């Protein structure tokens, strides 16, 4: 006899992402070889990792500019792969297309004033905890927090711990979870001298081990 | 951490469709929409190469000429040609163009906005094409390019609905 | 093909002067390669078939009394960018130039193109760009203007297919 | 049980070139034996480089005949396997029928007149660069080129390269793309003694590392 | 350079139309058309080895006798019939002509501009036929003869468009 099989029911129909391959129609063709081609990227989040980008702010603009008034706080933005500030970001612009990250989140500021003037900065992040994030930059030193003084190296890094429940957290901020979602990372302006329109450009990059999981196709088509 | 799901061989690698079919198709990549996952990751990248399998629902014959073949060459059945089954056909196309990498942007012409023809994958014929899916199979990109999210015109975040139970 | 080794050589460019009135996002752009008066310009009309990368050098002569800051990239298959994008020019290949810290950038590509050789009296693979990220301000003791240069050379040139003289 | 088998959908159509074998209906059939039968011929392009065929130049003769004119240019074609110098080819024969190709061309250069004249000649090849060929016999030295003298061996071989921007180019010259395609060849007489009805029969070969891509049916049937 | 796609076992194994189809068909390669691929590729040759696969979509039971077996014999199932099943049948033949190799031109006649009646493979016989196709597997030339491009009335060159993905 022959071999007898079973017409299994429900198998067999097509789910556009299957991973069986189909039946090659034009074989023995040796495409031109592309060995050495500069700049070929095989993950996302390597060149996530390796080039930070701007974040936009207030007006839209990359940087912080001293004020002259008595509020000690420069900037608040929401600490979220869907948030204002990093609406013009690549990170956010992977994350879109995925419904759950996890991972540490760097900043990166740089110092673009002129060397006659010196500042002081810290910057601190707030969990979400309390219900009002510590706007004075006394209440702020409880929270994990850096500091860095300008001067000849304007370059300073830092990161943006991953605190939340669940092991993994969403990138698609919810309609529902009013108020503080997760977190919001304040800049403080500690002293300033002769620096009225002295500039401070503030970027993101994804953290060593950031994490992306599940690819989705969120936008309207 | 698993950055499996960021794998540029592993996104890439699923049927995306594309909407402008006509009785005489050239697959061409940049067909893709522009905001699909596949088709925002393949605008990221300047350059990238791949072979193909195509999902054509059609009805009648469906011939496939390779890049470079005359427009011609689509009304003969000695290139291949697919005849119908019931549900639809599916092919394996091989990468034809004679570029080594193809191109999504393009800084000038090509003759002694517009990419040259001489970028796409080949041309399929039939009486009418139904429906045409296109999958990336060992796909590579080259030079990263800015990709974007949607923008929040005054809220504090895009705020958009996820799934729920809720009964 | 041969590789050419006289023309190799740095060619002075005035990119733009850099002003208070300019605020984020001031992209000034310089299509390579440019029209050179040297050695380059007549391989370039006088051989078809070339391919070569570019050293980009940047500086822009001012005080430490000045803040601002320029970002010079090279973009591979220049594309024109509405603001939205200008955020994420740090993906390709560049370097920040700001009168506080650094004083001249210094930025290699090498050739790469969907042709293993160009003709760039149509094509124009690498694109310098500079843009203002911060604005630049200036005091009673501080410079009101700044004027920044082009300092660039190709690399590694091979061609092939000599062309015939115009005489 | 039994071996459970998915139907899948969007295989099992005939493909007019599918890989895959027929059921047999005749078996256990014995040819008569073709051992050693002669000029057997495995490969299109061996029987190409094998054996060079005669171009067909105006008036539809295979040679160039010397012209008694100050004009130095005794002919000119363009370097295509679609072009009317090429019409009568085997080459052009071959390649009808692929889409793409690369590689080197030869040109074999036969001198056929009289002993008690001799003639001096020089070809050269231009690349798609200038907008006008060098017809002047002076303004064709600066490009690749070489010079053969006659006498007892009137036989002598000339390799077009390939030169071009991708690595495979068509066969098929398009409707579009006018003026120069990519490259025409001329030749050029020296100096000629008492030659004034004497010809040069040229004829073309494929290179030693010519090659065709993709086969296609473009004719009308 | 790869010249797999030029072999002769490799080009002449692909399904082609046989325009001449009747309800008691005698299967000749010499029936297909002069100017398609394999058509001309085998005009190309003097002498051709080849076994063959055919696709026929026929009404009622097809029935193959070998070269020389009588037109009477087509009547019998004793000969290798196959009952036709929905879409076509697919049966692969095998060489049945007695001389070593079959000849595309044959200087002469054979009986005590027309080949021999004994260059063949046999016949097939049903209600009906409405295609046929053969497909040469392990095919062999030998001794090449002429093989003609098209020829150009007035023109440079002959300009075919290419398939373009121009929007």
């Amino acid at each position: 006899g022959i071999v007898p099989v079973a017409c299994s029911d429900g198998y067999g129909g097509l789910v556009t992402t299957d991973p069986k391959t189909a039946d090659p129609v034009y074989g023995k063709v040796y495409n031109p070889p592309r060995t050495n081609y500069p700049g070929r990227f095989t993950n996302l989040l390597d060149v996530a990792e390796a080039c930070p980008t701007f974040l936009c702010f207030d007006d839209g603009k990359p940087y912080v500019v001293t004020r002259e008034d008595e509020q000690r706080l420069l900037a608040k933005f929401d600490v979220s792969l869907a948030a204002k500030h990093m609406s013009n970001t690549y990170l956010s612009g992977i994350a879109q297309y995925y419904a759950q990250y996890s991972g540490t989140i760097n900043l990166h500021f740089m110092f673009t004033g002129s060397t006659d003037s010196k500042a002081r900065y810290m910057v601190a992040y707030v969990p979400p905890g309390v219900e009002t994030p510590p706007d004075t930059p006394e209440r702020a030193a409880h929270c994990i927090h850096a500091e860095w003084d300008t001067g000849l190296n304007s370059k300073f890094t830092f990161s943006i711990p991953y605190v939340s429940a669940a092991d993994y957290a969403y990138t698609a901020s919810d309609v529902a979870e009013t108020t503080n979602v997760q977190g919001w990372v304040c800049i403080y302006q500690i002293t300033h001298g002769k620096a009225q329109n002295d500039t401070l450009v503030v970027s993101v990059s994804a953290g060593k081990d950031f994490e992306l999981r599940l690819p989705i196709d969120p936008r309207t088509q | 951490q698993r950055r499996h799901h960021t794998d540029v061989g592993f996104i890439m690698d699923r049927f995306v469709k594309i909407n402008n079919t006509n009785p005489t198709h050239v697959i061409d990549l940049m067909q893709t929409h522009q905001h699909g996952l596949v088709g925002a990751l393949l605008r990221a990248a300047t350059y990238y190469f791949s072979d193909l399998e195509i999902v054509v629902r059609h009805e009648g014959n469906l011939t496939w000429v390779p890049n470079g073949a005359p427009e011609a060459a689509l009304s003969n059945a000695g290139n291949p040609t697919a005849y119908n089954k019931a549900p639809f056909t599916r092919l394996a196309l091989p990468y034809t163009a004679p570029h080594r990498v193809l191109a999504t942007v393009y800084n000038g012409t090509s003759k002694y906005t517009q990419l040259p023809a001489s970028f796409n994958f080949g041309a399929i014929r039939a009486t009418d094409i139904s429906e045409l899916l296109v999958r990336m199979k060992r796909a590579e990109l080259y030079c990263p390019r800015p990709l974007l999210a949607v923008e929040v015109t005054a809220q504090d975040r895009h705020k958009q609905k996820i799934i729920a139970p809720a009964k | 093909e041969t590789r050419v080794t006289q023309a190799e050589r740095f060619f002075k460019k005035h990119l733009f002067n850099w002003t208070t009135d300019k605020p984020f996002g001031h992209l000034e752009k310089l299509k390579l390669p440019t029209d050179h008066k040297g050695v380059y310009g007549h391989l370039v009309d006088s051989f078809a078939y070339m391919r070569n990368g570019w050293d980009v050098e940047v500086s822009a002569v001012g005080n430490q009394f000045n803040g601002g800051c320029l970002l010079v990239a090279m973009v591979p298959e220049w594309k024109k960018f509405t603001p939205r994008e200008k955020y994420q020019l740090t993906l390709f290949p560049h370097q920040f130039i700001s009168p506080r810290t650094n004083m001249t950038a210094h930025i290699t590509v090498p050739y790469l193109g969907v042709n293993r050789y160009d003709q760039y009296k149509k094509h124009k693979p690498w694109t310098l760009v500079v843009m203002v990220v911060s604005p630049l301000t200036t005091s009673s003791i501080g410079a009101t203007e700044i004027k920044v240069y082009a300092n660039i050379a190709p690399t590694h040139v091979h061609v092939a297919g000599e062309l015939p003289s115009k005489e």
